[PDB]
Parts: structure tokens; C-alpha cells; sequence
């Protein structure tokens, strides 16, 4: 279904919402750092970003 | 251009490192000033010659002599024990 | 609110445009005062901007490191051939009428190759053949066809010569020289109508200004000079070679002022040109390259856009970076493929900044208690309002108690983080990968094995650098993207690179040859 | 990119001097990188030009014939 | 190459400048040289996804 | 003059309110890029009513927000040039009389109020009438025909309005009362 | 303090790669970067004057029309150089 | 003005007093300390200089001065309603400014479509 790219992508825009402010979407251990925080939304299946392919 | 009087704490008052002295990064071993620039004024620029940033060790000898003009010359050796490690050769 | 360059369109700058974008014109060759302050009016004139501290620039404020620079322009006394259009305008000139300036072709051939030239002269190649077709055409007719007058022909002697093969009495050429002005008052005559059939543009570029009158000066930015340990000033080469030519120029002007006699002015008009096309282009053939004062060649402008060291190559496909580190590699086989060791004093010195959030406001409270000294601390924090303080033992607890959501920590590097490790030449896309941080006491990378075949690295002396990405996007790519598991099979050939080397397939062997068995002790300690 | 440095890489790997030994029923022609070279550049002549030639249906067999 | 700074940046680079000035070549930026130039994401790989999200998003 | 006008934009939502729906967290965004803003080719921006409809947010790399395009209606005073302006006089200034005609200040100079010759008060700092003896004060409103619009910036400032008053059918409502019942006297007669 | 070279074999290496926000990253933030002034109008650059807190462009005089953009120092210096020839280049701005 | 405009309406001083009226009441139940921002709360004391005439109505007379004639447009009856003419200088002012001038038969009807 994702290519990398978009996986990486995704969890990329994830990362920097997380960091500039956003609230995280499902709990997470205390400590993790942002980007940990948006690999562990996306594999929990969490992603409210779409991504558009012609 | 004065740096911190951190690194003035191993000269005397002849401008010149003491030999046998512990040195670190950027310490002063020569304190120098030079004449200012324009552009300022009524200044001195701060022109000392400091160990290299990475380098460290202890003052070994000290030297003053003339140059060819008859200005003065200082040369200090610093030398540094080598204990083999991880990574030499 | 930010807005991308969409396309470059080039061109040839006009005296109009010169003239206008100039800040200021040049007629002192100097560039320094006595005390050290610039000259005014001369090739070092704060107008251009300051590269001096304490300096403002009177054109836009500005400091050493704020004012980007302004161009200045220098009036030619007389027209020199441009070095890089010398070629392009002997192609021109042997294809039109000398008279009333029109191409030398007939009407409907012409109007067949301009059909021709509309059918996709975007590709570069055709475009040139067809230009070349008309070039070939046009040199071959003594008699110009709108308007009845004849043409001689024309030699080009390079680099910026051109000879005019000239009938006279007794039926006896001359070889007149065409001069400079004369060229210009050629090229200025000819009609838009056919400018596509020479290949210009009738909007881009215009005949005419390939023939300069005004000179660009580039911005004192873009000249920086360097204060020698003498205590001298030591001057760009660009500087020198502008100063030649304001001499020049003045010199020029004066003899044409005062009447000199022909032959001078020549001399002189000959002398402008040398030193403008060596400015331009100091490696142009059939020219000797101007030298400095230590007898080296010169470089100018030409030699700045070329080679290895220029700008193309050296400063724009790859430059230096920060955040980085180098030192030799030692094996470590206690690690997993996907780990790097870390020497303890690279990663005190290296920071990765992170965002205060509501899951990690505790830790990076700890690191900023822990000082720039402790292994787990810090050496900044950024406000929300964007100002940046160093993180010092009179500071820690204050700071630990100012900061909140919306700070900045540049904290130390971490166990788990993530790092661009390179080995060079990267002749192969699996010579940089990322691996996860793991710190280690003493000065040396550690690798692991089996991911030696990979880099090509060998622990003779090899040195590989490490690189740090700054932002989340960056780790992020770095992390799924790059991960050493990821290419464990070889994009090559489809099967493994990363795999046991030496003492792993030795071992195995000796594992699991015929006849080879263990007692519980060995079974137990190896399995643990 | 990654044709180009899956080309590159192994020229890094390949010898210059070649065989250059006859063998009665082998032709000496350049190889090894110069080669890549050559076909990459796509020379007008090669330095080494050399064809192979079947033999149709009759005299393919018979070495006299061939 | 249409792009001219894709090719001055080979080789020869001056000649190709000047040829570019004369025919008033239009360099459009669809390439991975010219942009890593500019300073701006190359059309390759990550750099050609778009992405969508939408706006009310509640926490859960 | 009051004008309602819809326009098309996009809004840069950021991180911090993509809890909230996307209408209204639009339109605080809208009020903080053009609340206090005065338009060359639209006149003074005053409120963003309401943002008709919102799009999608498009993750531009770099940023990492959304940009959301939006539809909305907006009211403007549109100052135009040779136009009645009703309005009091803020204060008065000897070069020109400055008249309140919206969110900028219109200026109406000395020598180009009443066919009499330039006077203005000293004393008063108002107006003295040399032959018409015909005052206009501070807290009298009146309309006047415009002759000139400074569209200099948007910051709602260094723009002045020119606003005649020489030509008939403007000024105090008293003179117009006046010039009204000569009309009626020469309409009688 | 010198820092390593960045060379562009480890350029093609991460293009290979495929992350281009890594490759941004690496050759813009780390090195140099910088806004300048663009007049859509004629592509020049324009001038911002610190004394009246103002932008114009001085080759076409054009106030109303000046966006932001970003690139890298090394770019605008190319700019300069090529226009110390008598090359234009023209600059044609896009939004996004 | 943002990137790509589409749409134009005009309206009277008040058929936008009310609506500046809306702003001062979302302003103050947000608590903000000024009833309207800078620049609207100056507009609104110049609205409720001369608001008396009523905004509805107001429409209602625009409304019926283009169903009168043709060559009216919005901005014209807004300002014919705000105006209030009483005698035929009035028009002829208000109208100098406009290509067209106004009869006199077409001042005593829309003296009947003003009303109050
Ligand atoms: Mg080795
Ligand atoms: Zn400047
Ligand atoms: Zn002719
Ligand atoms: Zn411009």
C-alpha cells in the first residue's frame, strides 16, 4: 500500500506537528522524544494525514 | 578582542608563559597586543599567540631571541605524553 | 507568504539596465587611505557596501555581515569587443548586409527556414544545425539580395580581431581592420524581423550589446580582501585587475581629451581590450594571462565558475557543513550492524535540538540541570520567542526553572539517536547509512564487522565521518529510510553485501564441521 | 542514480592490461574498463574492430567447406 | 540537456553560459541539479509526495 | 463609501489550534494577517464577517502546517475620489481642516473650503470669516466633494483625503439651510 | 574549527537514496542560507534600505511586487558573478 | 487585497452600523477590553452619527429605486437613502459627481420612495 517515501514522509509531517505543538493522539511512555512519538502513531495505525497520488 | 582572563592565568608579568605550566586549549602563551585598527581608536588590538584549539600539554622551554631587524623573538615548545590508545597505529 | 524561484530566464544585460542597477560610478583607481579608510569614488567605495567592521553602508545601513553588496559600473572612454560574444559576432557580421543591415537571404527562403526554425527550436542540437545551415548560406553570397551594394569578406583573428578583405585600385586588397565602434554601429542596424534566424532573441539580447560600453562592477561583498599577518592589505585579484582598468580607462580619456596622435590612441584603445578580456577570461587563448606581482597567473572571473575548486563544483554541488565529526575506526562485534560507538567527547560537543513537550519536559529539565559538563546535559536553550542562551554553571537551576513548553534544548547525544555515518569515496549509495548512537569512553568510532563490506573500510588508519541531521524531517527520513537493515540485499545484483566476513565464516566452520562437539560448560557460556 | 553507480562501482574492480594472448583461435581485443569506455562513448571506430561470422546451413559443419 | 545550469555545471561551463545569454535559454527547474542550486526539495523520492490531512482533528 | 466584497485566500492554520474546527480557527487567523489593514485597490479592511467554506490543508515540507484555501466576505470603506463625504470635523490646522470620513481622516484644506478669500481662525484656531463672516465649527458635521485620495500604505496612515467645499451643495447644514431659502426666494420671485 | 567536506559524490549518494529533506537539510541549513529580495516584475533583486525601513527596486522602481525569497549564499553570490559579466539572469517567482 | 478577488456588494452607513454593532457584541462577550478593534469603533461613533434612518428599510428603498429605473446602481440608492434630499440642489449635487444628473419628476418620486 505506502511506498517509503510516504511512510517517511507521513511520519516526518507527523514529527514536526508533534514538536511545534500539536497533541499527541495516543498515549506514550514518558521520556520518548517526538519522533519516537510519531513512529509510535503510526504503527499503532493512528495517521490523520491522507496522502494524493493521481 | 580580550578573551577571558581564564586564559591570562599561566603568564607573567614579562608576557611569557612559565616553563614547566600546564596548558589546554586556546590558553595564551605569548600575550601580545598589536596597534589598532582603522575601522578604532585609542584601542589595541588583542594579537596573542594561544595553543591550538584540540592541543594540550606542558610548557617544555621558552626562548627569546633577536630577529634579523633586531626585533624580539619568543619560541615555546609544548609537549604532550602520548599514552597508546584505541585508534593508534 | 514565501514564494520559490519557478524558472531562470537569461539574457544579456543592456547599458540602460547597467546604468540603472549601478549604485555608483567608479573614476579613482585606488581602494584604501593612508589610515585605512575607503577612498571615495574609488574601487572600494562604501556605496558598493563595507567590508570593514565598524563600517555602515551609506546605500542601505547594513553592517560587514549585513549588507549584501551593490553593483558599481565603469564608463569605457571607447567600445571593446565582449571575449565571450567574439566568435558569435564574427558568425553575425559575415551573414548580413553590410549596408542596410538585413540577413543576406532571400525572401522566401527565408520565410521556408523561418517555418522551419518554428518546429520545436527548443531542442538545442536541431536549433544549432539550423543556425548553422543559414550561417552557411549567407557566407556564400558577395551580393546582398534586399538591397544592391557588395559584401567583402571578413577574417576573424582571435580572440577579438576582425579584418575586412577590401578591394582597391589596381584590383589589390587592403585588409582594413574594423574597429570596435564601427562593429557596434554594424550590429545596432539590424532589424528584430530576422533576429530568430541568427539564433538571438529579439527581447533577451540585442546585437548591439554584445559590443560593452559600460562595465559592471561587481559588489565589494563579492571582492573580500584579506588582512595579512604582516599587517598589509591583501587585495582580491578581481580588486587589481578592476584598478588596471580604471587606469586604463583614465588614460584614455585624458589622451583622447588632449589630442594625442592617432597611433596612441590605438595603442591605448588595444591596451583596454587586453586587460577587459582578461578580466572577463584570463585563460582565453591566444592571449598571455596577466600575472601578479609574485608572477603568478591572475584569477578572474572565468576562472571562479570552473574546475574542481569553482564555484559550480566546489562551493555549490558540495561545501563544508556543520555538525559533523571525523576520526579513525576501531571493531566492536558487542554492538548490533545498526549501532555506531561514540566517543563521549564528540558527543558532549555535538547537540541535537528538541522541542519541549508534555512527555519529555522532565528529561530535558535533568540534561539542563546537568550543565555542558555532565554527558547527559546541554549547551543551549531557545525561548519560545526565539532568543538564544548558553546554558553556564551560574545559569543551570534558573534555567531548568524558566523552561516550558514551547522551549528549545540542544541537548547532548543520546543512546538511540540517529546519525549520517560516511566513508569516503562514496562510490556506491550504501557508502552513508544511518545507525543508532551509543556513547563509548574512548576517541575512536566503533563499527560493527559485519558492516565493514558495505563502507569498504578496512581498520588500517581509515578515517569516516559522521553527520548529525537538525530537524525532524531529516531524522525521520534518516531513520526509515536509511536504516542499516534496510539494505541488507545489494541494489546491484540483488543479493546480500552486509553478511560474515573471516573469523564469521572460520568460526562457523569450525562450529559446524564433522566431529565437533562441546561439553555444558561451552554450550551454556556460548549460548549466553 | 542507481543504474549509474551500480555501473561506476564495479569499474573500480576491473583490470586495464587484459590477456593479450592469441591462442591460435582468439583474436586479440582491448577489454577490461577501456572497453566500458569505449562502448559508453560510443567510438565511431573502435580501437580494435573484430566481427563474427555464422556460416549458413551449408559449410556451418565441414571444416574444408568452412 | 535543456536545463543550462545542468549542463554548465559539467563541464565547460563558460562556453555553455554564454551560448545560454545569446539564445535566451529558459531554465524551468524540473531537474535534481538545478535545485539542489537553488536550495529547494529535489523532485526524487520523498520530494514529489503531497499530502493531505484533515483540519478538526480530536485527540482520542 | 461601505462596501461588502467576498474574496478568495489561503490560511496557514498552525499546529496549535488543529484541535479546534477549521472555521473559526480560520477566521482569528484571517483577523491577525488583515484586521487593521487599508487596501490600495479596496480601501480600509474592517472585519472578516465569516469564512464562507474551507478546503483541505495541503503539508507543504519545511512548514509543516496546514494551508487551507477559504472563501469569505468581508466589509471595506472604499474611499473614492470626487465623491460627498458626511462627516464632522476632527480638528482644523492652518494649512487644511482635518473632516473624520471613516477609518482614515480626510483633510480639507484652507484655500479650498468657501469662494472666499483663505482665511482661518487664530484665536479660535476654527475659522474667521472675512466677508461671509460663515463659521464652521468643531462639532458640526458636514458633507463635502472630494478632490484628491493619498493611497500612500496600509497601515492606515500617512493617507490624507482631499474634500472640497467651494463647489455648491456642501457644508454647515445651517449655509445649506441658507442657500435653500434663496433658491426658494428666487423660485417665488 | 574547520568542518568536513560535504563532497558531491555523498550528494548523489543521498539522492540515490531517494531523501530529499535530508539532502536539503545537509546542504542548506548546515552551511548557508539566506532571504533576499526578488521584484517579480523584472526578476532583479531588490534593494532593502535600514534607514526607511523600506524595499524598492532601483532597476525598474517597483514597490508593490517585492516577495521573499530563500536560497542559499553561495547561489546569490553565483547571481553576482554572472552579472559582473553581462549575462541576466532572470528570476521568475512561483507560489507554494 | 488577497489573491484573487470575486464578488462586490455595496451597502449603506446603516446596513453596516448593525453589523459593527455584532462586532461590539462578540468583542465584549469575549471580554476584550475594547467593545470593537481600532478603526471600527471610530467607524461606528461615524455610523451613529446619522444611523437614524433604519437599515432594512434602507434596503427596501434601494430595492425599489432600481425596480424605478435602470440606470441606478446599488451605491447610487444606498447614498440617495443616506442622504435624505429635501430640494432639487440636493440631487443635482449628489449627482454632479456622477456621469448622470437626475430629473426633477425623478426627484418627487423618489421623494416617495424615501418616506422618513
Ligand atoms: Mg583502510
Ligand atoms: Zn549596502
Ligand atoms: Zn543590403
Ligand atoms: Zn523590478
Amino acid at each position: 500500500k505506502y511506498t517509503r517515501f510516504e511512510k517517511a514522509r507521513i511520519i516526518g509531517a507527523r514529527a514536526l506537528q508533534i514538536s511545534m505543538g500539536a497533541p499527541v493522539l495516543i498515549d506514550v511512555p514518558p521520556g520518548i522524544t517526538p519522533l519516537e512519538a510519531a513512529i509510535l502513531e503510526f504503527e499503532k495505525g493512528v495517521i490523520p494525514i491522507t496522502v494524493i497520488r493521481p | 578582542g580580550y578573551r577571558g582572563e581564564k586564559y591570562y592565568r599561566n603568564l607573567d608579568e614579562d608576557g611569557l608563559i612559565f616553563p614547566e605550566s600546564k596548558v589546554e586549549g586556546k590558553d595564551v602563551l605569548v600575550g601580545r597586543t598589536s596597534p589598532p585598527r582603522f575601522l578604532s581608536l585609542q584601542e589595541r588590538r588583542e594579537t596573542s599567540v594561544a595553543v591550538r584549539p584540540s592541543e594540550k600539554g606542558v610548557v617544555d622551554k621558552v626562548i627569546i631571541t633577536e630577529t634579523g631587524d633586531g626585533t624580539k623573538l619568543v619560541k615555546v615548545t609544548v609537549r604532550d605524553l602520548r599514552i597508546p590508545e584505541l585508534g593508534d597505529k | 507568504m514565501k514564494k520559490v524561484i519557478g524558472s531562470i530566464e537569461f539574457g544579456i544585460l543592456s547599458p540602460q539596465e547597467i546604468r540603472k542597477m549601478s549604485a555608483v560610478e567608479v573614476t579613482v583607481p585606488d581602494t584604501y587611505d593612508d589610515d585605512g579608510y575607503p577612498i571615495e569614488g574609488g574601487v572600494m567605495d562604501k556605496r558598493m557596501g563595507v567590508i570593514d567592521p565598524g563600517l555602515r553602508c551609506e546605500t542601505c545601513g547594513g553592517r560587514a555581515g549585513e549588507c549584501p553588496g551593490h553593483f558599481g559600473h565603469i564608463e569605457l572612454a571607447r567600445p571593446v569587443i565582449h571575449v565571450g560574444f567574439a566568435k558569435t559576432i564574427y558568425r553575425i557580421l559575415e551573414s548580413t548586409c553590410r549596408e542596410c543591415g538585413r540577413i543576406k537571404l532571400t525572401d522566401e527562403e527565408i520565410e521556408e527556414y523561418m517555418k522551419k526554425i518554428e518546429l520545436a527550436r527548443n531542442r538545442r542540437s536541431e536549433f544549432n544545425e539550423i543556425i548553422k545551415e543559414i550561417h552557411k548560406k549567407a557566407k556564400e553570397r558577395m551580393v546582398c539580395p534586399h538591397c544592391g551594394a557588395p559584401q567583402y569578406p571578413i577574417k576573424f583573428e582571435k580572440p577579438t580581431i576582425y579584418w575586412e578583405i577590401r578591394k582597391d585600385e589596381q584590383g589589390n586588397e587592403y585588409r582594413h581592420r574594423l574597429m570596435p565602434t564601427e562593429v557596434r554601429d554594424w550590429l545596432e542596424k539590424i532589424p528584430d524581423k530576422d533576429l530568430p534566424l541568427l539564433g538571438l532573441d529579439p527581447e533577451k539580447s540585442r546585437p548591439e550589446w554584445m559590443v560593452l560600453t559600460v562595465l559592471p562592477v561587481p559588489p565589494v561583498t563579492a571582492r573580500p580582501s584579506i588582512t595579512l599577518e604582516t599587517g598589509i592589505r591583501a587585495e582580491d585579484d578581481l580588486t587589481h585587475k578592476l584598478v588596471d582598468i580604471i587606469r586604463i580607462n583614465n588614460r584614455l580619456k585624458q589622451n583622447i581629451e588632449a589630442g594625442a596622435p592617432q597611433l596612441i590612441i590605438e595603442d591605448l584603445w588595444d591596451l583596454l581590450q587586453y586587460h577587459v578580456t582578461t578580466y572577463i577570461n584570463n585563460e582565453a587563448p591566444g592571449v598571455p594571462p596577466a600575472k601578479h606581482k609574485s608572477g603568478r597567473p591572475l584569477k578572474t572571473l572565468a576562472q571562479r565558475l570552473k574546475g574542481k575548486e569553482g564555484r559550480f563544483r566546489g562551493n555549490l554541488s558540495g561545501k563544508r557543513v556543520n555538525f559533523s565529526a571525523r576520526t579513525v575506526i576501531s571493531p566492536d562485534p558487542m554492538i548490533s550492524i545498526n549501532e555506531v560507538g561514540v566517543p563521549v567527547e564528540v558527543a558532549m560537543e555535538l547537540t541535537v535540538p528538541e522541542k519541549v513537550t508534555e512527555f519529555n519536559i522532565e528529561r530535558l529539565r535533568k540534561m539542563v540541570l546537568n550543565g555542558p559538563d555532565k554527558y547527559p546535559g546541554a549547551n543551549y536553550v531557545i525561548d519560545p520567542e526565539g532568543r538564544r542562551r548558553r546554558i553556564m554553571d551560574s545559569n543551570k537551576e534558573t534555567l531548568a526553572n524558566q523552561l516550558d513548553i514551547g522551549w528549545t534544548v540542544e541537548r547532548h547525544l543520546m543512546d538511540g539517536d540517529i546519525v549520517l555515518f560516511n566513508r569516503q569515496p562514496s562510490l556506491h549509495r550504501m557508502s552513508i547509512m544511518a545507525h543508532r548512537v551509543r556513547v563509548m569512553p574512548y576517541r575512536t568510532f566503533r563499527l560493527n564487522l559485519a558492516v565493514c563490506p558495505p563502507y569498504n573500510a578496512d581498520f588500517d588508519g581509515d578515517e569516516m565521518n559522521l553527520h548529525v541531521p537538525q530537524t525532524e524531517e531529516a531524522q525521520a527520513e534518516a531513520r526509515i529510510l536509511m536504516e542499516v537493515q534496510n539494505h541488507i540485499i545489494s541494489p546491484r545484483y540483488g543479493g546480500p553485501i552486509i553478511g560474515g566476513i573471516q573469523d564469521h565464516i572460520s568460526g562457523g566452520y569450525l562450529l559446524t564441521r564433522e566431529g565437533a562437539y562441546f561439553t555444558r560448560d561451552e554450550v551454556e557460556q556460548m549460548l549466553m | 542514480t542507481v543504474a549509474a553507480q551500480s555501473i561506476g562501482e564495479p569499474s573500480t574492480q576491473m583490470t586495464l592490461n587484459t590477456f593479450h594472448y592469441a591462442g591460435v583461435a582468439e583474436i586479440n581485443v582491448t577489454l577490461g574498463l577501456p572497453r566500458i569506455i569505449e562502448i559508453v562513448d560510443a567510438r565511431k571506430n573502435p580501437s580494435t574492430p573484430m566481427m563474427t561470422v555464422y556460416l549458413d546451413e551449408e559449410h556451418r559443419y565441414d571444416r574444408a567447406k568452412a | 540537456k535543456s536545463s543550462v545550469l545542468a549542463r554548465a555545471a559539467f563541464e565547460i561551463t563558460v562556453q555553455h553560459l554564454f551560448e545560454a545569454a545569446e539564445k535566451g535559454e529558459v531554465d524551468n527547474l524540473n531537474g535534481v541539479i538545478e535545485n539542489v542550486l537553488i536550495g529547494q526539495p529535489v523532485p526524487v523520492g520523498t520530494g514529489m509526495v503531497k499530502l493531505t490531512m484533515k483540519l478538526p482533528l480530536r485527540p482520542q | 463609501m461601505y462596501k461588502i466584497v467576498t474574496v478568495k485566500d489561503v490560511v496557514r492554520i498552525p499546529p496549535t489550534m488543529f484541535t479546534m474546527d477549521p472555521k473559526e480557527a480560520a477566521k482569528i487567523i484571517l483577523r491577525e494577517t488583515y484586521e487593521g489593514t487599508y487596501d490600495k485597490d479596496e480601501g480600509v479592511i474592517l472585519s472578516i464577517l465569516e469564512v464562507k467554506d474551507i478546503k483541505d490543508g495541503i503539508i507543504i515540507p519545511g512548514d509543516g502546517a496546514t494551508y487551507h484555501e477559504v472563501v469569505f466576505d468581508v466589509l471595506v470603506w472604499e474611499p473614492k475620489i470626487h465623491e460627498v463625504v458626511e462627516g464632522y470635523v476632527a480638528d482644523v490646522m492652518p494649512f487644511g481642516a482635518f473632516i473624520r470620513i471613516g477609518p482614515i481622516d480626510g483633510l480639507v484644506h484652507i484655500s479650498q473650503l468657501m469662494d472666499d478669500y483663505v482665511v482661518y481662525d487664530e484665536r479660535n484656531k476654527q475659522f474667521v470669516g472675512k466677508e461671509k463672516k460663515y463659521l464652521l465649527k468643531i462639532g458640526d458635521l458636514v458633507r463635502a466633494r472630494i478632490i484628491n485620495i493619498s493611497a500612500k500604505s496600509k497601515v492606515i496612515r500617512e493617507n490624507r483625503i482631499g474634500l472640497t467645499m467651494r463647489q455648491p451643495g456642501l457644508g454647515k447644514f445651517e449655509w445649506i439651510e441658507k442657500e435653500k431659502k434663496k433658491e426658494k426666494e428666487e423660485g417665488k420671485k | 574549527e574547520g568542518g568536513l567536506r560535504f563532497g558531491e559524490m555523498e550528494r548523489d549518494v543521498l539522492v540515490g537514496h531517494g531523501a530529499a529533506m535530508l539532502l536539503i537539510e545537509r546542504l542548506l541549513e548546515e552551511s548557508d542560507k539566506t532571504e533576499v529580495w526578488v521584484c517579480e516584475n523584472c526578476g532583479h533583486i531588490a534593494l532593502e534600505d535600514k534607514r526607511r525601513r523600506r524595499v524598492y527596486c532601483p532597476v525598474c522602481g517597483e514597490e508593490e511586487r517585492i516577495s521573499k525569497v530563500e536560497m542559499s549564499y553561495a547561489f546569490k553570490l553565483l547571481l553576482d558573478e554572472l552579472k559582473a559579466m553581462v549575462i541576466r539572469p532572470k528570476l521568475n517567482l512561483s507560489e507554494r | 487585497i488577497g489573491r484573487g478577488k470575486l464578488g462586490e456588494k455595496y451597502i449603506t452607513i446603516a446596513e453596516a452600523k448593525e453589523l459593527l454593532l455584532k462586532r461590539r457584541e462578540e468583542e465584549v462577550k469575549a471580554g476584550i477590553e475594547e467593545p470593537l478593534y481600532y478603526e471600527a469603533r471610530l467607524a461606528l461613533e461615524h455610523a451613529e452619527r446619522f444611523a437614524k434612518l433604519p437599515a432594512d428599510k434602507a434596503k427596501e428603498a434601494v430595492e425599489e429605486l432600481m425596480n424605478a429605473f435602470e440606470w441606478m446602481s446599488d451605491r447610487i440608492a444606498c447614498k440617495i437613502v443616506d442622504i435624505m434630499p429635501e430640494d432639487s440642489m440636493d440631487l443635482r449635487v449628489i449627482f454632479a459627481k456622477e456621469e448622470y444628473q437626475p430629473t426633477q419628476e425623478e426627484m418627487k418620486q423618489i421623494l416617495d420612495i424615501l418616506d422618513k
